[PDB]
Order: structure tokens, then sequence, then C-alpha cells
RNA sequence: AUAAUAAUAAUAUGGUAAUAGAACAUUUAAUGAUAAUAUAUAUUAGUUAUUAAUUAAUAUAUGUAUUAAUUAAAUAGAGAA
RNA sequence: AGUAUGAAAAUGAUUAUUUUAUAAGCAAUCAUGAAUAUAUUAUAUUAUAUUAAUGAUGUACCUUUUGUAUAAUGGGUCAGC
């Protein structure tokens, strides 16, 4: 695997997957996963392996997943937190009980700080 | 009936129970006192004054 | 002939170095007031000790009002959130807490489907173009 | 007893720990300690010297206290020591973040124009982004009264971790303020306070690890985004492209016709292209033809400044803006 | 060519000519592992990326010259020259000496009404540009000019003002980049 | 006589409030609120003159009321320091007075209706053309500044969420 | 051998008539700190898996909660006569 | 039918912001441009709030019925009961 032109240019972006749900993504990037973070607390790094996809303007390195040992994807996790709490009724036609379906669901909010090839 | 001392790491401590009333009092005490001290010292001018 | 345009830099919390979101924690009781029991305990049993331990970067002040029980976080964005603990036993106001340190101190808001990444950044491959694509259309 | 001398005894107290900033009352003091640790600043620093950061000059108080009729009052900080104070340490911060992010901006684009270079370096290092990153820090402004502590009856330990300038008190109340000096702004006293800490980072690990303020810089200074294309704003580009080519050793620039689409239309499309010989140097699109001719030429010039080389290669010195 | 790897292009599963905007079809869309050359399907105008860059401005120790990414696509033989002066299509010529410089001057001076520059353009043989560049007007002409152009610009409704100043906010922004 | 200078903050409701204006009222006039608006309407954004002009030769009966308020309003503006030919009616409303006395209509075959009887209340402010008029129009200006243009080939948003993949 | 909280694996969680369990708002009675830096009510914007309460600002009242909490009870919750 | 107080609602007029004169149906929800307002951490390529561009989905509520968008019952609206 040729990766020179991927390591030579100034831009270059990542389509990681975590739980097979793909985010693209540059360095700075803010990434907002749909649940609760058990593992990592606040502050902590993640190392990204299900790297799909890594891409310069016009090149592109693919795997199922790439080497681990061709790039760095270091995400840090900044903060998990919630949406917003919603109320949706839930009722019949001819019914006057109307039940009432609260949600608020968890959020985790990771930023890349790292992402070159190696 | 806690303490910043209670705790024994740094980044914990307890406010002062000071009640507002306490805090009131000794403002007025003070404010008070200063204004005292002034129309004191403004009587010793005025008779200063008068003297010469 | 060139001129600058005067502009300002956007800091990404987490790229350089990673600040702590949350800043200070007040923990609010009543000596009086029954539902400020569990608050008192947590105060009395050395969790709030170890809390202090754990996270040094956080301060955690201490304070008493005729009110409900208080948990009044504080974070780097000048966001306050501010979660009222009456009668929630020892347990449950340890989880608040925790969650109030979790927390990155922005305000909740409805995210859409798969709005997932925020960049500042633009595109590394360009935007499309129809007299640029590869496939003519037509 | 009197509860005027029990306060004016606090005050003394309060004083004399500004003067010195005792070490083991800085220790204590909670606010200082957290900031320490937020920051992960070196343990070489001690936490006296990050009370003395966040205390700006003060000697004497100013004639305006005379009147709170003219909108000011300065009742809250209490004077400071002539020699220890953050006023040294904040010029020695200033000099570094003035070196360290001018170097790395030169760095990464080194052709870049003069003008657009201090604009980048002032969007890096301006006052009132200091001043937000201070904040954001948590450097909090000393705004209660010294007689409203008392009254409280606070350790002096918590006023050496707050922020310490002659702020005024009731600056804009009833909507009203008073445009005094730099040496009583807000935004000024937390800049300062952030250049200071940077000093006294650099004092504490100079001999040690040289190079340690400088990365502390570029976690929390050179780590914040700044798109250098948005910088930019040109006059007559086609010129300056003609007379860049003319000083290298390129063919006179010509601008042609890729592509076209909609000519006699509301919003046309023309595709041109600024050639130097068979080489394309710039692209432009355009509704009218002029216009995309004139972003042709603006995206070659952006392309000659904000070539950005890799590390890899030896330095790249440019040879000047284009003087048109 | 340097590198020779297979192209691709951006591929959906589906219909791209029905369904270009249908991302799920993208994701679905697996490809071999290895390396690829997707050519952008993009105007490089405000890019600063490397790959946009053209050798010539690339430095001469850069390895990217070598590189073949900055692809010549166009040709300058087969695209027609857009606003292009006459001395860029038949070269510039340096042949007016001091005496006729002054000359022309004496006249611009003398009567910019009669002796215009588009008309000591055509005496000369030289650009209008020049003789500007050359010679200054009486200071009176460049004052009435000004003044008959305020006269025009009171002359217009409102909506001609703000199409101008739109007009001239879209130049502006042109020069952005 | 002072070297001190000053920033003044002021909210837009501040603003409002403290440019010139003069309040003028009516007292308890017989009609309804309907019959008031039908006139009141024409005298939108007038010269206080025209409107009392207006007022004079109009056919309606409110009409002589609204001139005289009005004419109050002048004086009051006058006394205050402002000028007749510098007052606009800025704003002029009405409203129920209350106290409307409801009376049964009887009707053939044991039928009824119930007859108020309205009476309403003219309010007007008025306000001047040397300032509030002249802040408005340098608002407009300012908005009129800010204003993007429209541009023809410009950088509309790319709706739609990215889906993590590039579609390009 | 309990309780609270948190993990893991599993199963379950549509519901009229109906049955069962658990809460909250309101008003009164018993007990009851505190205080205009306070309390109550209202508006706006935040916060807590949110009929509820809490934070801040603003307004008006009051030298002040039959207040928090536990019990006892009810003229205890209204788009349907 | 006490006395004070009263930004409780229905209801009327007026002003401001915003949308609206080629577009068709419970007038909402979700997507999504734009405009405006507020914001003593908008550092911004910022955040919240308001607003019938445009797109999609969407047959009031109750009662009574095997079964109701029903052109079956009942309600002009809000306040108190
Ligand atoms: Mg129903
Ligand atoms: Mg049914
Ligand atoms: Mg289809
Ligand atoms: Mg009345
Ligand atoms: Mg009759
Ligand atoms: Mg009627
Ligand atoms: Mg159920
Ligand atoms: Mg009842
Ligand atoms: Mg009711
Ligand atoms: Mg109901
Ligand atoms: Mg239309
Ligand atoms: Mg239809
Ligand atoms: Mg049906
Ligand atoms: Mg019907
Ligand atoms: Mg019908
Ligand atoms: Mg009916």
């Amino acid at each position: 695997t040729d990766t020179t032109p991927l390591k030579l240019s100034n831009e270059l972006y990542a389509i990681f997957k975590i739980h097979n749900r793909p985010y693209l993504v540059t360095e700075g990037d803010r990434v907002i996963l749909p649940f609760k973070l058990k593992q990592a607390e606040v502050g902590d790094i993640l190392n990204m392996t299900d790297v799909t996809t890594l891409g310069s303007r016009n090149y592109k390195l693919v795997g199922h997943p790439i080497n681990t040992s061709l790039y760095t994807l270091k995400a840090t996790v900044v903060g998990k937190t919630k949406r917003a709490f919603q109320t949706r009724e839930v009722t019949k036609r001819r019914n006057r009980r109307v039940r009432h379906a609260k949600s608020k669901g968890d959020l985790t909010i990771l930023r890349i700080s790292e992402l070159s090839m190696n | 009936h806690p303490f910043s001392d209670n705790y024994a790491s740094p980044n914990i401590y307890v406010v002062n129970d000071v009640t507002s009333k306490e805090q009131k009092s000794k403002y007025d005490t003070i404010m008070k006192e200063i204004q005292k001290l002034e129309d004191d010292a403004t009587r010793k001018a005025l008779e200063t004054a008068r003297s010469a | 002939v060139v001129k600058a345009i005067a502009r300002n830099s956007i800091g990404r919390n987490g790229v350089g170095a990673f600040v702590f979101p949350c800043r200070k924690i007040t923990l609010q009781f009543c000596n009086w007031g029954g539902s400020s029991e569990g608050m008192r305990k947590f105060l009395t049993s050395k969790r709030l000790d170890k809390w202090g331990q754990e996270f040094p970067w956080i301060q955690f002040e201490v304070m008493r009002k005729s009110g409900h029980p208080l948990l009044r976080a504080e974070y780097t964005n000048g966001r306050e959130k501010v979660i009222c603990v009456r009668n929630l036993n020892i347990d449950n106001v340890e989880n608040k807490l925790k969650l109030l340190k979790d927390s990155d101190g922005d305000i909740l808001r409805r995210r859409t489907k798969n709005d997932n990444v925020e960049s500042l950044n633009s595109s590394v491959r360009g935007i499309w173009s129809p007299l640029h694509a590869a496939k003519r259309h037509r | 007893e009197s509860e005027l001398a029990k306060y004016k005894e606090y005050y003394q107290g309060l004083k004399s720990t500004v003067n010195e900033i005792p070490e083991s009352v800085a220790s204590k003091s909670p606010s200082l300690r957290t900031l320490h640790k937020r920051l992960q600043l070196p343990n070489e620093l001690t936490y006296s010297t990050l009370s003395r950061c966040l205390t700006c000059p003060s000697a004497k108080l100013p004639d305006k206290i005379n009147n709170p009729t003219k909108g000011a009052a300065f009742v809250n900080t209490v004077p400071t020591n002539k020699y220890l104070d953050n006023h040294g340490l904040n010029i020695m911060g200033k000099n570094l973040l003035s070196y360290h992010v001018t170097k790395s901006i030169i760095q990464k684009y080194p052709r870049l124009p003069t003008v657009v270079l201090n604009a980048a370096v002032n969007a890096y290092i301006s006052e009132a982004v200091l001043a937000h990153i201070a904040k954001y820090w948590g450097i909090e402004v000393e705004t209660t009264s010294v007689l409203s502590r008392y009254l409280k009856m606070e350790p002096f330990e918590f006023t050496l971790g707050r922020l310490k300038f002659f702020n005024n008190s009731l600056n804009s109340k009833d909507g009203i303020e008073l445009i005094t000096g730099k040496n009583f702004s807000e935004t000024s006293a937390l800049a300062m306070s952030v250049r200071s800490i940077i000093a006294a980072i650099w004092a504490v690990t100079e001999q040690k690890d040289s190079q340690a303020v400088y990365r502390f810089i570029d976690d929390h200074i050179m780590s914040r985004k700044l798109d250098i294309t948005k910088m930019f704003q040109f006059e007559q580009p086609t010129r300056e492209l003609a007379m860049l080519c003319r000083r290298e050793g390129l063919e006179k620039p010509v601008s042609k016709l890729v592509a076209e689409s909609g000519r006699l239309s509301k919003s046309p499309v023309f595709i041109v292209h600024v050639f130097s010989g068979e080489e394309t140097l710039g692209e432009g699109y355009g509704s009218s033809l002029k216009e995309a001719k004139a972003r042709a030429a603006t995206d070659a010039l952006m392309k000659w400044y904000c070539y950005e080389p890799l590390a890899q290669q030896e330095p790249v010195i440019d040879p000047g803006t284009v003087v048109v | 060519k340097q590198f020779g790897f297979p192209k691709t292009q951006v591929t959906t599963i589906y219909n791209k000519t029905k369904s270009a905007s249908n991302y799920k079809g993208y994701l679905k869309h697996r490809d071999a592992p290895g390396m690829y050359y997707q050519p952008s399907e993009s105007i490089a105008t405000g890019s600063v990326n490397s790959e946009t860059i053209p050798r010539s401005f690339m430095a001469a120790s850069d390895p990217r010259r070598g590189l073949d990414m900055p692809v010549q696509s166009t040709k300058a033989k087969q695209c027609p020259n857009v606003l292009v002066g006459k001395s860029t299509v038949n070269g510039k010529t340096y042949h007016l000496g001091p005496q006729e410089i002054d000359e022309i001057r004496k006249l611009r001076l003398d009567n910019p009404q009669k002796y215009t520059r588009k008309f000591l353009a055509a005496k000369y043989g030289i650009s209008p540009l020049f003789v500007s560049m050359v010679s200054k007007p009486s200071e009176q002409h460049v004052q009435i000019m000004e003044s008959r152009l305020q006269e025009i610009q009171s002359r217009w409704k409102e909506k001609r003002r703000i199409a101008r100043e739109d007009r001239k906010r879209r130049k502006l922004l042109w020069y952005q980049a | 006589n002072s070297s001190e200078r000053y920033k003044l903050k002021l909210t837009k409701r501040e603003i409002e409030v403290l440019e010139p204006s003069v309040y003028a009222q009516s007292y308890r006039i017989k009609s309804s609120m309907k019959k008031a608006t039908l006139l009141l309407r024409l005298l939108g954004g007038l010269d206080v003159m025209k409107a009392i002009s207006q007022c004079h030769f109009s056919n309606k009966k409110i009409a002589r009321e609204v001139a005289e308020l009005l004419q109050k309003g002048v004086k009051d503006g006058q006394k205050l320091g402002l000028k007749p030919e510098d007052l606009y009616i800025s704003q002029i409303w009405t409203g129920s007075d209350g106290f409307w006395r409801k009376r049964v209509e009887f009707k053939a075959r044991t039928r009824i209706g119930i007859i108020s009887h309205p009476y309403i209340h003219v309010r007007c402010i008025l306000r001047t053309k040397s300032v509030t008029k002249r802040r408005l129009a340098y608002e407009a200006h300012l908005k009129e500044q800010k204003r993007a243009p429209w541009v023809q080939l410009g950088d509309k948003p790319i709706r739609g969420v990215t889906g993590g993949v590039y579609k390009w």
C-alpha cells in the first residue's frame, strides 16, 4: 500500500466507524455520538480502530478496517450530555386517556484531536 | 456543621455561616462609627477656625 | 494590491490541551428542612472528600440556605446548570453530581437525524460542481 | 471594642498578604489550586507565583474615586507591592506570544503577505481573544468589595485566587460607562493574566525544558482554528498576478474560457482559467466573464501566498510581497 | 503518471442519475481494500489544498512537484482568450521616446476634450492606459467630469442606486477568496 | 466644564420612550369602537395640522371630537416646548370606556334582544418629525447598508445532513 | 439473610370495559427553624427523564410563610351534563 | 350588592418584528432557507427566541356505537361553580 500522496497532503479526512456508525471527520471536528459512553470518562482519549476510509482531495486509502499502523486518529471525550427533553403524547381517537411518552436521549461529544498518516 | 478543614481535600471548602442580620448590624456600626469620627473632626476644625 | 480582513480565531477545546468543562460545583443545603436530608448525609459521609480527591480541577463550594437543597455547576463556557435535589437520597444526589460533572456546559438542544459532526474546516474534497463532475449529465 | 478597628486590622492583614503573597496562604486558596490542576501547570510553578500573575499593578488609588457622581468608584481592590505584580511577567508573556505565534504562522505560510500575517498574529493573540481564553480557564475578577468580604468574614486566600486590578464598581450601572484608560479595563486585565501565566511557566521551565512554554502555547493558543483564506482582500489581482509571473521565471498569464453555460440568462456560469503557458495557475468561476477572470486571478494569488510546505522540506524563505 | 492506482467515481449502489442525493446508497457501496484515485468533482478556486496548488508555485525542494496531482485537464490551445488586452495578444511596445511623451502631456493639459486619451492612443500607436500613466489632464476637466458623474447619480431612482450598491458589494466579494 | 468622557447604553424601549412625544386623551365619547376606527385609520401617520383639517371637513360625528383631541395634544406639545408644525400623529387608537348600559329590545311574538350603548375613548401619541422620524430613517439606512446583496452564482448552504459519507 | 445506588445475562412493558400498585398539584389541622441579602405571586429565559419543582433577571406586594418534612383529613384536580 | 388591589382570560383598537397578492383543505408536527431580536465569555464560521419561503406527513375533540372526518350526539369564547 503506497500511502505517499495521503501522507503528503495538508488536508485529510477519515471515515471511522463506532459500532458500525460512520462519522466523516477532519482534525478539529466535533463528533456527537448518540449514546452514553460507559468505558471512557470525560477527558479520556479514544484511539479509533475501525477506520474504513482515509482520504485526501484526490486519493483515498480504504480498508475493512484500515491497518492501525498506517494512521493515527485520536478523539477526546469532551462532555457526556443529553438531547433536549421532549414529551410527545400518545392517544387513540375517542379515548380521553393520553399517555405522555417522555424522552431525553443521551449524547457524547467527542473532539477529533489528531488525524495523520503515521 | 461542616468546615473547610473537615474535608481534607483543598479544592473543597465551606463558606462562612454569617447571618445577614449580623452583617447588616456590623455595617451599621462601622458606618456610624466613621460618621461619629468625621463629625467630631469637623467640630474640632470649626473650633480651631473660631479660635484663629 | 492585498489587504487584510480583521478576523479572530476559534478555540477547539480538545485538539491541543483539553480544559475540563466543569470548573466549580456548589453543594447547597439547609439544617432545617426535611427535603435537604440526603444532601446533608452526603456532605457528612466521606463521599465529598473522595470526589474532591478524584477531581482536583473542580472546586467544591458548600453553602447553607433556608430553601431546598441545590447542586449548581459552573462551566468553562460561562453557563450554569442548577439542579434542585429536593427529597433525594445520598446515592441519587451523588448520581446528579456525576451527571453535572459529565456535562459540557452548553444548553440542551434538539438534534436532527445524523447531525453528528460539527466542523469549522472547509471540505477536504471540494464542493460538487456540475461542470467539473466525472460523469457528465447526458 | 470597635467594629471599625476590627475591619481596619482585617484590611491591613489583607494588604500584607497581597504584598507578600505568602506561599502557605496561596496553597490554601482553592481557586488557585483548581486553576493549576486545570491547565496542568508545572509543579515547579508555585501557587504564590500564580497568585502574583493574577495581581495587576495598583500602587496608588486614582483621583476618580473622589466622585461616584461622575460615574466611578474603585472600592474592590487594595494597593499592591511595587516589586510583586504581574507587570514584568506580562511583558515577557507578550514577547513570547509575539515571537512564537508569528514564527508558527511563518512556518505554516512562508509567503503570506505582511499585513495578512500581522492580522493572523492578532487573531491568534489579540487582547479580546486572550481575555476570552482567561475567562474560559476560570480567571474570575474580584468584583466583591473589601468591606463586604470582611462582613462575610471570608479568608484572604479567596482574594489571592481571584484577578486583582482597579475594577470600577458601578461601571455600567444605569447604562453609563465612564471611558477610562487601559489600566481599568477587565479585558486588558484578563489578557495580562494569561500572558503572566505564560511568563511564569517560562521562568520555571526554561533551564530544565526550554520548549515547555512553546508547547503549552501550541496547546492553548496555536490550537485555535483560523482559516487564513478568509483573511485576504485583493484590489486589482490580475495586475498583481502578472507582476508575480514577471518576477518568477513564468510566461505571461492570460485568462481563457474553459467552460460556459447560461449566457443570456439571469445567472450564467463562466469557468475561466488563468494559464501561464500550458500550465493553469488559477481556476475562476463566475456569473459574468469579468467576474470569472477576477476570481481566477484571486485563486492564483491565494495559491501563491497560502502555499504551505511540508516539515520535511528545507526552509522556504519567500522573496517578499509582490510590489505591484 | 507516477502512481498507478485504480481510479473510482464516487459510487452509489443506486442509480446515480436519479438518486445522487441519497446518502444511503453511498454508505452501502463497499469497494475492495487499497489505494484509489478519486479525482475531485470540484473547481479549485477557494482551495489552499496541496493537491490544488500548481507546480510553479510549489518550491523547488518540494516533493509534491514530481507527483502528478495538479492535473492539467484543460489545454490552453483549445480555450479562447477572455477580456484580454491588446498588448497581451500582440506584444508590449516601448517605442515612444521622451519628446513624444512631453508633447502628449502638453496636448492633454491644453485640451482634454479635443485631445482625449483614445485620440492620443490612435495618434501614437499606444494604449489609453499608457496615455493616462504618462499624462495628467487639467484638474478643472477632472472636476467637471466628477460633477457630471454626481449629476448622473442624482438623476437615478432609489432602485437604481440600490442595484449599484449591490453590484459594488458583489464586486468586493469577488476579490475575497 | 469637564474632561470626563461617557458612553450611554440604552434599550430599544428606552430609546423609544425618551424621544419627545405628547399623549392626548379624549373624554368619554359616545360612539362605537368600530365607528371610531372607520375614521381613525385615515389619521394614521399624518402631520397633526393635516389630521385636524381632515377632521374638520369629515362628515362623521366622532370627527369633531378627534379634531378637539388633536388640538389639545398640539397645545400640550407647545406647552412642553415642541412645535405644532413638527408634530405628527405616531399612534392613534380607540378603546371601550366601560360601563356600557345594556337595555332589552322587545320584539314581536315574545322575542327579545339586548341593546348595548357603547362609549369609547380615543387616545393618541404625537411624536416629532424633527427626531423620531429622523431616527427611523437612520435605522432604515443602516439596515439597507447591512443588507447582503443578491449574488447570482452565490454561496447557498447545502441543506440536508451529510450522512457520514462523501457524495462527491 | 437488609436498604440504597450501580453493573452484567435473560424475560416482560399496545390497550376499551375492568382489576391492582405508586406518585404529584390544591385546601385545612397537629409539630416547626428561618427572614426585605427574605418570602409570595406573575412574566421571560435556563436546569432536573419535567401534570412538578428549581435557577436568574424583571415587576408588585408583604417586616412576612400554619413554610421544609411526617401525619391526619378533604366542597382535593373540568373541553364535554 | 363589603373594602382595597388587580400585566387572569375571553374581547377591541393601535404599533413593532416577521411572512403573505399563481395558491386549495383540523391550520399542527417534523425537515429547512431567509429576516429580525436578545445575549457583561458571540473567541465565531456563535447560541437562544420570534416569524404560514420551500418540502414531507397529517380525516378536530368528546359521547354513543359492530362501526363515526362523518352530513350521528354535544359545545360561541374565557373566567368562576
Ligand atoms: Mg383522542
Ligand atoms: Mg371505537
Ligand atoms: Mg426514486
Ligand atoms: Mg376599571
Ligand atoms: Mg319591533
Ligand atoms: Mg350583539
Ligand atoms: Mg400500559
Ligand atoms: Mg371540588
Ligand atoms: Mg375552568
Ligand atoms: Mg383534558
Ligand atoms: Mg407569489
Ligand atoms: Mg389534494
Ligand atoms: Mg373511519
Ligand atoms: Mg358534526
Ligand atoms: Mg362538515
Ligand atoms: Mg350545536
